[PDB]
RNA sequence: GUUCGCGAAGUAACCCUUCGUGGACAUUUGGUCAAUUUGAAACAAUACAGAGAUGAUCAGCAGUUCCCCUGCAUAAGGAUGAACCGUUUUACAAAGAGAUUUA
């Protein structure tokens, strides 16, 4: 509105700064088919982002805006978009307006217009499924996010709470020490997925956290899924929401019918 | 509402069938129900 | 030929409003999101103009034994999840009813072939049937950790103070919120409440709940708006030899405040979750005293 | 189509390996219409995909 | 493109359409790597 | 050929190829087909044993 | 933009420009596809194991499996290509003998 409405969307990246599509160095020769280096061992390849996404300086209209589209750039959550008000997707946070529109797509799709999978992964990575309706992002990596310098648990946590804050409605966070792990989980569906690829392989340390000038080196925060919540707390109050819902619905499954007659 | 069904026309040089692949299949049991059957030597044999 | 013959599974809603629409159709086109098998897929713009078009994610087979949209996943007749349509029904019913899934690559690619059904669909297929659930829907809607000291946080709580309606801080202290309400729903009311509408594109306040020690901490921006957030707060309760406290009324849940003037900084809740698992109960002994 | 390493030529790498099949028809068609010595330079009708 | 997708990096191609290999191949990749005639007949043609 | 190198890479090779009688396979398929023979005359003579 | 007609202006033997108007002509592209890590090539290396029958060393060819690779291939190779050489209790009674036992 004040960022977004008034404004047109600026270009993050240009196209001679996007980076090459070619991969660093892996083995000793590239293939040309699956673009990938061969004849050789990896090297534990993942690396951090060199951008990242500035909600209210990059935020603006866009030609997707004009034209009607639901779906959001997923290289502007990124950060790295290069066609700025070109671009046929939207270059905003999702909002309830917005989401309002992606509900019949939703189901199967997700907030960029990629397809669900049934299965989830062995990993729980990239992309949701279509079986379970999933708005807790995992948070892992955080050593090598933070650049392997020591914080305490409790800064720890107000630094993970304040760069999820601008994604969207955050439901609860709580990190956890024993096992080092953020639960995230917010209000929609649509701004976990967003927010799932914008701080992938991101740093979390800030400008003046002293290690600004060496972030590059490291591997980035890794955002997954989240599995079910082991405590039975939540699991009770997972059988509350549940129930809440099913009466919501059971109202308008008899007022259908009661146009049916 | 209604319907029309099109046939695209396509890239001859494109792998046709881009869903073929050979698969194994294990198919079930036919769902029919199943017909009636209606149909000293052991010291030989 | 049993590959062309039965018609496509599109409900009205994926369709929309025109009158006459044109299809694409591919024999062999995708495969099945849930059995694999190669199958004719279907292609189509709702309007003309559209800027996306719509295509069949899984086959017709496996989309009759779930009474299910080709497309939206959603049911042919209710329009709802197969994660809801399984479990509403499961209340009208005494015996749980769902929707099994096949783990194993083949296993799911045996089970597509089989016409028999599962899960709620038979029920949900037929009219007559379907009918005498959603009646007896309406019946029901007529039925209607002590070892561990936390001594250096709770001097930091200023668990002593009132509404004195003077400008103070933009901060402010927040308790007895309990394991529910999520955070957008506080910073909901309260915007409701000053008046503000698109309260985090504004950035205009900062919420922290711990949800563990059950306390919440609450800052502002341009401190002008926290006195007339003080201005809105009807409730209070004055506490018999003590200071007054301000009252947020969510649904049936109540959250007293005090302001902060000095109180920020996560630590300031609990290091660890054992730490705010004691400072719950060092608050439930607190409000038992406050009320009673 | 000189350095294909981008994702957007996924669909044209394909399209290669299906011309594989109808490349001696091409050189057919080249060296038959080859320039004979007493020409300098010769212009051909193409067709490419 | 045809060889790259079959995994042979260690088969390189010039621009006369010679195929040379650049290394010492196992049992295995030896196994892997052999083409047959109509690989082959195809290059020849494409070298003349 | 070229066509059938490359329809190969795409859909993989056919699990239901049937090998045919060659002189190296011969004695063998005579074997199997007298066994099989052997056993339906004998089988069809015994009661239900 | 062209052309046909009409209404004016200025030049004007009604012609050339220019302004205002009616009709004609021409009519809905493209996507199953968005540009590096999180929706999925492979190998090599290292480590372990070791390539049938048999007293022992060897030529092999098959069949069976919801096993493949190479190859134009219904040919031929791939340890005789690989995996199979483990576990196995009731359509069940007839005859008799003892003992227990009850109207
Ligand atoms: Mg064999
Ligand atoms: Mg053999
Ligand atoms: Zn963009
Ligand atoms: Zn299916
Ligand atoms: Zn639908």
């Amino acid at each position: 509105m004040t960022s977004w409405r008034d404004k047109s969307a600026k270009v993050q990246v240009k196209e001679s700064e996007l980076p090459s599509s070619i991969p660093a160095q892996t083995g000793l020769t590239f293939n040309i088919w699956y673009n990938k280096w061969s004849q050789g061992f990896a090297g534990n390849t993942r690396f951090v982002s060199p951008f990242a996404l500035q909600p209210q300086l990059h935020s603006g209209k866009t030609r997707g805006d004009n034209d009607g589209q639901l779906f959001f750039c997923l290289f502007f959550a990124k950060g790295m978009c290069c066609l700025g008000p070109k671009c046929e997707y939207l270059h905003h946070i999702p909002d309830e307006e917005d989401i309002g529109k992606l509900a019949l797509r939703t189901e199967v799709l997700d907030c960029f217009g990629r397809e669900k999978f049934a299965d989830y992964r062995e990993d729980m990575g990239g992309i949701g499924s279509f079986r379970k309706k999933n708005k807790t992002l995992y948070v892992g990596g955080i050593d090598g996010a933070l650049n392997s310098k020591h914080l305490k648990p409790a800064q720890i946590e107000s630094r993970i709470r304040f760069v999820f804050s601008r994604l969207g409605d955050i439901d609860r966070i709580r990190y956890v020490e024993s096992k080092n792990c953020g639960f995230v989980k917010f209000k929609y569906q649509a701004n976990a997925e967003f927010a799932k690829e914008a701080m992938s392989n991101q740093t979390l340390l800030l400008p003046s956290d002293k290690e600004w000038d060496d972030r590059r080196e490291g591997t980035g925060l890794l955002v997954k899924w989240a599995n079910e919540d082991p405590d039975p707390a939540a699991q009770k109050r997972l059988q509350e929401e549940l129930k809440l819902e099913s009466l919501n619905m059971m109202v308008h499954l008899i007022n259908n019918n009661t146009n049916s007659a | 509402h209604h319907i029309e069904v099109v046939s695209k026309q396509m890239d001859p040089l494109l792998p046709r069938f881009v869903g073929k692949k050979a698969r194994k299949v294990v198919a079930p049991t036919e769902n029919d129900e199943v017909v009636p059957v209606l149909h000293a030597d052991p010291n030989e044999w | 030929d049993e590959i062309n013959e039965p018609p496509p599974n599109i409900c009205e809603q994926c369709l929309g409003d025109e009158a006459n629409i044109r299809m694409t159709k591919i024999p062999q086109g995708s495969e099945c999101k849930i059995c694999t098998l190669p199958f004719t897929l279907y292609h189509f713009k709702t309007s003309k103009r559209s800027n996306n078009i719509i295509k069949t994610l899984i086959c017709v087979r496996c989309a009759t034994q779930r009474n299910i949209c080709q497309c939206c996943m959603l049911d042919s007749r209710w329009h709802i999840p197969i994660q809801l349509r399984d479990h509403l029904i499961s209340l009208v019913n005494e015996e749980n009813v769902m929707t099994e899934e096949a783990k194993n690559d083949m296993m799911k690619r045996f089970l597509s072939l089989k016409n028999v059904k599962l899960g709620g669909a038979q029920i949900t297929s037929d009219p007559s049937e379907a009918d005498n659930i959603v009646d007896k829907l309406k019946n029901i809607l007529l039925r209607a950790y002590a070892s561990v000291d936390i001594s250096h946080i709770l001097k930091k709580l200023p668990l002593n103070e009132s509404f004195l309606k003077n400008p103070s801080t933009k901060s402010f202290f927040l308790y007895n919120i309990d394991a529910s309400i999520p955070e957008w729903k506080i910073t909901d009311t309260v915007s409701q409440l000053l008046g503000i509408k698109k309260w985090k594109d504004g950035n205009s306040l900062s919420l922290i709940v711990n949800h563990k020690a059950k306390c919440g901490g609450l800052r502002f921006q341009s401190s002008e708006l926290g006195e007339r957030f003080v201005s809105k707060i009807s409730e209070t309760l004055v506490t018999p030899k003590g200071l007054k406290r301000g009252v947020l009324l969510i649904d049936r849940f109540r959250i007293f405040i005090i302001p902060w003037s000095s109180g920020f900084s996560a630590a300031s809740f609990g290091t660890n979750t054992a730490e705010n698992i004691k400072l719950s109960l060092s608050l439930n002994k607190l409000i038992q005293l406050e009320l009673g | 189509h000189s350095d294909m390493a981008s994702k957007m030529y996924n669909t044209d790498k394909k399209a290669f390996l299906g011309a594989l099949k109808y490349l001696p028809h091409a050189i057919l068609k080249l060296l038959e219409n080859m320039p004979h010595p007493w020409e300098q330079a010769k212009e051909v009708k193409v067709l490419y995909h | 493109l045809l060889i790259h997708r079959k995994g042979l990096t260690y088969l390189h191609l010039d621009y006369n359409f010679n195929l040379k290999p650049t290394k010492t191949l196992t049992t295995k990749e030896r196994k892997k790597s052999r083409l047959g005639n109509s690989f082959h007949l195809m290059r020849e043609l494409l070298k003349m | 050929y070229i066509g059938n190198l490359i329809t190969r890479q795409f859909e993989g090779r056919s699990n239901e190829i049937v090998k045919t009688t060659t002189k190296q396979r011969l004695d063998a398929y005579y074997d199997l087909e007298l066994r099989n023979s052997v056993m339906d005359d004998i089988l069809e003579m015994m009661p239900e044993s």
